[PDB]
RNA sequence: CCUCACUUACCCGGUG
RNA sequence: UGUCGGCCCCCGCCCCGCCGGGGUGCGGUUCCUCCCGGAGUCGGGUUGUUUGGGAAUGCAGCCCAAAGCGGGUGGUAAACU
RNA sequence: CACGACCUCAGCUCAGACGAGAAGACCCGCUGAAUUUAAGCAUAUUACUAAGCGGAGGAAAAGAAACCAACCGGGAUUCCCCCAGUAGCGGCGAGCGAAGAGGGAAAAGUCCAGCGCCGAAUCCCCGCCCCAGGGCGAGGGACCUGUGGCGUACG
C-alpha cells in the first residue's frame, strides 16, 4: 500500500491509468455515461428548459 | 436531394433501377455472407431510419437464404398428431429483414443494431444493409440525442423484437386488430388472460 | 468493369460515360479554382480581422437549380451511388441550368478541400 | 356425470391454472404503498397539488353514459386559445393539455373556458425569484396564505337542476310521443328507398 | 369448517358412503359435460331442452353500450320524485303539474304497466309505449321525448 | 311542438356545432407543388414498369376493360385499378398530343 | 432437472468476489476513501 | 409459341 | 423494551441569498409569403400458422406491387356513394 | 511510366475502447410437444403450455394514436375492477373466449428523416492553457454520398 499510494499519485492527471488503479464499481457501472456526458442538454431542450419548465403554484381550491 | 433518391427508389421494374438492383445483387452475391460496408447504398433511406454521418455508425450488408423454413426434423417424422405433421409449408414467425439484423448484431457484439433496410432481392437470396453504432464512441456518448442506445437497457435490442423489422412481427400496436398483445407482448397478455386473481375478500 | 459493358446500361446511368472534353475540363477547374470554398485554416482570419463562391454538395446544388440560381453545375461520373445524380442531368435539362460531366469526383473533392464532392 | 336438473356448468380449468394463480395478499401493503408515493410526492411538489394537474369535463361517450360528465385527459388548444393561455405555459402551471381532443359543440367548449378561467383566479403563482416579482406573478401577500391542495383540482359539480313544474299546453298535451317515435323509425328505413324517386 | 362435516361421521365406514357394489372411482360417466348427445342425452333432453344447434343470426362486434335501454313501469314513475312532490301538486291539479324526467334518473323507455294517480304529470323519455302514453294522457298530462 | 327524438333522421341530443379548422394531419397525401415536380422529373427519368407500359398498350387499342381486369390483378384493389388507369390514359393522351 | 440446477448454482460454491459485491453495496460501493484516522 | 444462337447472370471442371 | 430522550462520528435531498464559469428573450396577429413527410412498404393474391375475429384477427414465406383532395380503419365478400 | 487524388479492399502483439460467460423468480424474441379431455378418435382440447434456443433490466415490455367510437362523442401506455364466462370461436361436440365504454391506481410527454434557410455555423483524436466546469493549437482527422442550429402533424 506504500507502492500503489505512490502509483496512484504518479498516474493522477493522466489521462490513461492502470487498470488496478482506476475505479473497480462493477463491469455495469463502469460502462454508464460519466457524470458529464449525463449532464450534456441538446441546444433544442437548454431552451426548452430555460422558459418552459415547470413553476412553482398553489391552487386555493 | 434526398426527395429524388426516394422516389427514385419507388420505381424499382424501371429500366433505371431494374439494372442497379440486377448489378448490384450480382455484387453482393459475390462477397461474404455477413460483410461491411463502407458506405450506405442507400443513403436515402439510411438518415430515413436514424443513420447519421458520425463516427461510430457502421454499415453492413447481409445476405440471407430467403424462402420458408423447413421444420428441422429427422426425415419429416414429426412423432405426434397430424396438425403437426407439416415439414415443408412452415413460414418462419419473424421476418427476413429481422433474421438479417439479428445476424449482423449476433458477429458484432460490440455493436448495437439500430435499423436494416432492404437494399436487394433474388429467387434464393435477401440483401439487408444494417444500421449499427458503436455505443462507447464519444461523438455518440456525447450527443444527447443518441445517448439512449448507450444504455444497458437496449443490449441486443435485434434479438428481443424492439427493431423495427423485428417489433413488426410481435403484432404489437393499438387498435381491434391487435387485441392479442394488449399489454406489451402478446405472453403478458395470455398471462393476465390466464391468471386466476383470487382476492382477499371473494 | 466488364459487366457495364456486355449489359444494356440504360441512359439514364449511361449518360454518365460520356464525360466533358479534356481540353473543356481544363479550363473548367481554372474558372472554378478562383471559386474554391474557404478552408478553415484561411476562415479563422476572415473572423478575427475585425462573395460568390462554389456550392458543394448534391443537396446543396438540388435546391439551387430548383430555384434555378445556379448558373453552371458540374457532375461527377464515378458517383457510387448513381441514385444521388441520376436526377441530376433531368434536373438541370427542365429548369434551363447547364449542367456538364467531368471525370473524377476526387477532382471535385479536391475542389473543395475535401475526399470526393459529387 | 349429470344427476338431476342443474345448470349446465362450464369451469375454465383444464389448463395449468396453478401455475398462475395471483393471491391478494399484498392489498393492503400496497394501499400503504400507494399512500406514502403520495405523501412523498406531495412533499416533493409541496406547493402544487398532489392530484396533478387541472383536468377538463368532458362528455362519456355512448349512450350508456349519455347524461354523464367525467374528468377529461386535457384541455383542448381551442379552449386554452379562448382563455388566453399559451400551449406550452399550461403545463408550467398546472393545466392538462392534450392535442388529440376536438371541440365537435360549444357546449363542451365554454364549459371548460370557463373552468380555465375559474382556475387561474384561484391560481397563486410564485415568482422565479423572490427578490424579483414579475408581472404575471402574484403579490407577496397571497404567498403567505398559499397551501397545497388536497383531492381533485376542482372537482366536477353535477348540477342536479330540476324543471320547473309548468303549466301542461294544451298544444303539449296533443303531442303523439308514441306516433312520433314510430313515424321517426320507418321514415328512416325508407329514406333511402324514398330517395332514389 | 370442518367439524360439521360428513367425513366425520363416515371414519370407521369402509366405503366411506358410496357404496362396496359399485366404487366410487375416476370418473366413471366421462368428464364434464361428455356423452350430452350419447349416453347423457336423456339428462339433457329432459333437463335443457334448446342445448344442441344452432339459432339466430350472430353479431360479431355487439357493443351493450348501443342496445342499452332500461325500462320503467308506470306504477314506478313517482318513485323518481319526492313523496311530498307528489303530494303537493295533488292538492293543485288546476295545471301546475310536476315534470319527471325519466332519462336524468336512469331510464329510457316508459312502459305502461301499472296504474297513475289522478294526477297531471309531464314525463320526459327518450321512448313511449303506446299504453304507457294514452294512460298519461288519459290521467292528464304530457309524455315530451327527449333524445 | 316537436320534441327532439332519439330515433329517425334528426337524432341525437340537440347542440350547436362548433365549427373550426381541420387537424392538420388531414393534409396528408396532398399534392404539393415540390412533390409533383419531384414525381413528374423521374416519371421522365424512370419511365413505366413493365405492366403500366403493356397496360397502356390495352389503352390505346380501346380496351379499358381488359386494361381494368389486368390494371386490378397487379394492383390489387378495384379502387387503385381505376387511379392507374385513369393515369395511365392522362398520359397516353398526352402522348398523342405531342 | 431442477436437482441438478441446484446443485451448480450460483451459491452452492465460495462466492469469492460476489460475496464481496454484497458488502460492497450496503455501503454504495465506496471506493477511494479511508476511515477517518484516530 | 417453338427452335437456333449470344455471354455476362447462374452452374460445372481443371490448375501452384 | 418505552422515550422522532441524550451524546458522538460519517452522509444526503430541497428551497432561499450572494459571488463565479457556461446560457439567450419570448408571446399576440378574421395580416402577407413559403414549406409540409417514412416502397419491395402499403395494398392485393396465395400458403402456413395464430386469434373469439367468423368470405381470412395477427404473423410470416412466395407472387403481385401502389397512390398523393392519397392511404388506413369503420368486426360479412363486392361495386357505387 | 512512374508520380498524385479517390474508390474499393487488406495487415498489425499498431493507439484507445467494446463484445463474450454466469444467473435467469419476474421480463423480451423464437421454437415446440405429448400425456390429458372429447368416456373410442383424426380437427379441437391439452397449449400459441412443458421442454429447447436467443436477449435483457431492477423492473422489463409497452407507449404518445394509419385508436376507440357512431355518441351531447372519447383521447399515449401499463395495471386493477367491471365489461364477461358476454360478443364470438368450436367434429357449433368436448370445450374455448376477448374488446369499446364505465369505475380506479399512475399520469409526461416528445426527437428525427424529409421540406429549406444559415460561409460545416458540426463532431472526434492529439497536444495543452485556467478554475467536474470552461478555453487554445497557421495539430491530425470525420464530414457536402450531409454534421449542427431552427423545425415534426398540436402545423
Ligand atoms: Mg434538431
Ligand atoms: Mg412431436
Ligand atoms: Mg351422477
Ligand atoms: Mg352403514
Ligand atoms: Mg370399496
Ligand atoms: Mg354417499
Ligand atoms: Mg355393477
Ligand atoms: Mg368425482
Ligand atoms: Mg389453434
Ligand atoms: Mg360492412
Ligand atoms: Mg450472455
Ligand atoms: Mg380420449
Ligand atoms: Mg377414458
Ligand atoms: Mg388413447
Ligand atoms: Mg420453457
Ligand atoms: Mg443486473
Ligand atoms: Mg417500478
Ligand atoms: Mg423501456
Ligand atoms: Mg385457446
Ligand atoms: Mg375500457
Ligand atoms: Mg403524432
Amino acid at each position: 500500500q506504500t507502492q500503489k499510494e505512490n502509483l496512484r499519485k504518479f498516474y493522477k492527471g493522466k489521462k490513461y491509468k492502470p487498470l488496478d488503479l482506476r475505479p473497480k464499481k462493477t463491469r455495469a457501472i463502469r460502462r454508464q455515461l460519466t457524470k458529464h456526458e449525463e449532464n450534456l442538454m441538446t441546444k433544442k431542450m437548454q431552451r426548452k428548459s430555460r422558459l418552459y419548465s415547470i413553476r412553482k403554484f398553489a391552487v386555493k381550491a | 436531394a434526398y426527395k429524388y433518391m426516394q422516389e427514385l427508389w419507388r420505381k424499382k421494374q424501371s429500366d433505371v433501377m431494374r439494372f442497379l438492383l440486377r448489378v448490384r445483387c450480382w455484387q453482393y452475391r459475390q462477397l461474404s455472407s455477413l460483410h461491411r460496408a463502407p458506405r450506405p447504398t442507400r443513403p436515402d433511406k439510411a438518415r430515413r431510419l436514424g443513420y447519421k454521418a458520425k463516427q461510430g455508425y457502421v454499415i453492413y450488408r447481409i445476405r440471407v437464404r430467403r424462402g420458408g423454413r423447413k421444420r428441422p426434423v429427422p426425415k419429416g417424422a414429426t412423432y405426434g398428431k397430424p396438425v403437426h405433421h407439416g415439414v415443408n409449408q412452415i413460414k418462419f414467425a419473424r421476418s427476413l429483414q429481422s433474421v438479417a439484423e439479428e445476424r449482423a448484431g449476433r458477429h458484432c457484439g460490440g455493436l448495437r443494431v439500430l435499423n436494416s433496410y432492404w437494399v436487394g432481392e433474388d429467387s434464393t437470396y435477401k440483401f439487408f444493409e444494417v444500421i449499427l453504432i458503436d455505443t462507447f464512441h464519444k461523438a455518440i456518448r456525447r450527443n444527447p440525442d443518441t445517448q439512449w442506445i448507450t444504455k444497458a437497457v437496449h443490449k441486443h435490442r435485434e434479438m428481443r423484437g424492439l427493431t423495427s423489422a423485428g417489433k413488426k412481427s410481435r403484432g404489437l400496436g393499438k387498435g381491434h386488430k391487435f387485441h392479442l398483445t394488449i399489454g406489451g407482448s402478446r405472453r403478458a397478455a395470455w398471462k393476465r388472460r390466464n391468471t386466476l386473481q383470487l382476492h382477499r375478500y371473494r | 468493369a466488364i459487366l457495364y459493358k456486355r449489359l444494356k446500361v440504360p441512359p439514364a446511368i449511361n449518360q454518365f460515360t460520356q464525360a466533358l472534353d479534356r481540353q473543356t475540363a481544363t479550363q473548367l477547374f481554372k474558372l472554378a479554382h478562383k471559386y474554391r470554398p474557404e478552408t478553415k485554416h484561411e476562415k479563422k482570419q476572415r473572423l478575427l480581422a475585425r462573395p460568390p463562391v462554389l456550392r458543394a454538395g448534391v443537396n446543396t446544388v438540388t435546391t439551387l437549380v430548383e430555384s434555378k440560381k445556379a448558373q453552371l453545375v458540374v457532375i461527377a461520373h464515378d458517383v457510387d451511388p448513381i441514385e444521388l445524380v441520376v436526377f441530376l442531368p433531368a434536373l438541370c435539362r427542365k429548369m434551363g441550368v447547364p449542367y456538364c460531366i467531368v471525370k473524377g469526383k476526387a477532382r471535385l473533392g479536391r475542389l473543395v478541400h475535401r475526399k470526393t464532392c459529387t | 356425470a349429470p344427476s338431476r336438473n342443474g345448470m349446465i356448468l362450464n369451469p375454465h380449468f383444464h389448463k395449468d391454472w396453478q401455475k398462475r394463480v395471483r393471491t391478494w395478499f399484498n392489498q393492503p401493503a400496497r394501499k400503504i404503498r400507494r399512500r406514502k408515493a403520495r405523501q412523498a410526492k406531495a412533499r416533493r411538489i409541496a406547493p402544487r397539488p398532489v392530484s396533478g394537474p387541472l383536468r377538463p369535463v368532458v362528455r362519456c361517450p355512448t349512450i350508456r353514459y349519455h347524461t354523464k360528465v367525467r374528468a377529461g385527459r386535457g384541455f383542448t388548444l381551442e379552449e386554452l386559445k379562448a382563455a388566453g393561455i399559451n400551449k406550452k405555459v399550461a403545463r408550467t402551471i398546472g393545466i392538462s393539455v392534450d392535442s388529440r381532443r376536438r371541440n365537435r359543440s360549444t357546449e363542451s367548449l365554454q364549459a371548460n373556458v370557463q373552468r380555465l378561467k375559474e382556475y387561474r383566479t384561484k391560481l397563486i403563482i410564485f415568482p422565479r425569484k423572490a427578490a424579483k416579482p414579475k408581472k404575471g406573478d402574484s403579490t407577496e401577500e397571497e404567498l403567505k396564505m398559499a397551501t397545497q391542495l388536497t383531492g381533485p383540482v376542482m372537482p366536477i359539480k353535477k348540477v342536479h337542476k330540476k324543471e320547473k313544474a309548468r303549466v301542461i299546453s294544451e298544444d303539449e298535451k296533443n303531442f303523439k310521443a308514441f306516433a312520433s317515435l314510430r313515424m321517426a323509425r320507418a321514415n328512416a328505413r325508407l329514406f333511402g328507398i324514398r330517395a332514389k324517386r | 369448517p370442518t367439524k360439521k362435516s360428513k367425513t366425520r361421521k363416515l371414519r370407521g365406514h369402509v366405503s366411506h358412503g358410496h357404496g362396496r357394489v359399485g366404487k366410487h372411482r375416476k370418473h366413471p360417466g366421462g368428464r364434464g359435460n361428455a356423452g350430452g348427445l350419447h349416453h347423457h342425452r336423456i339428462n339433457f333432453d329432459k333437463y335443457h331442452p334448446g342445448y344442441f344447434g344452432k339459432v339466430g343470426m350472430r353479431h360479431y362486434h355487439l357493443k351493450r353500450n348501443t342496445t342499452f335501454c332500461p325500462t320503467i313501469n308506470l306504477d314506478k314513475l313517482w318513485t323518481l320524485v319526492s313523496e311530498q312532490t307528489r303530494v303537493n301538486y295533488s292538492q293543485k291539479p288546476d295545471g301546475p303539474a310536476p315534470i319527471i324526467d325519466v332519462v336524468r334518473a336512469g331510464y329510457f323507455k316508459v312502459l305502461g304497466k301499472g296504474k297513475l294517480p289522478k294526477q297531471p304529470v309531464i314525463v320526459k323519455a327518450k321512448f313511449f309505449s303506446r299504453r304507457a302514453e294514452e294512460k298519461i294522457k288519459g290521467v292528464g298530462g304530457a309524455c315530451v321525448l327527449t333524445a | 311542438v316537436r320534441y327532439p327524438m332519439a330515433v329517425g333522421l334528426n337524432k341525437g341530443h340537440k347542440v350547436t356545432k362548433n365549427v373550426s379548422k381541420p387537424k392538420h394531419s388531414r393534409r396528408r397525401g396532398r399534392l404539393t407543388k415540390h412533390a409533383k415536380f419531384a414525381r413528374d422529373l423521374i416519371r421522365e427519368v424512370c419511365g413505366f414498369a413493365p405492366y403500366e407500359r403493356r397496360a397502356m398498350e390495352l389503352l390505346k387499342v380501346s380496351k379499358d376493360k381488359r386494361a381494368l381486369k389486368f390494371i386490378k390483378k397487379r394492383v390489387g384493389t378495384h379502387i387503385r385499378a381505376k387511379r392507374k388507369r385513369e393515369e395511365l390514359s392522362n398520359t397516353l393522351a398526352a402522348m398523342r398530343k405531342a | 432437472s431442477a436437482k441438478a440446477k441446484r446443485r451448480s448454482t450460483t451459491g452452492t460454491g465460495r462466492m469469492r468476489h460476489m460475496k464481496v459485491v454484497f458488502r460492497r453495496f450496503r455501503n454504495g460501493f465506496r471506493e477511494g476513501t479511508v476511515p477517518k484516522p484516530r
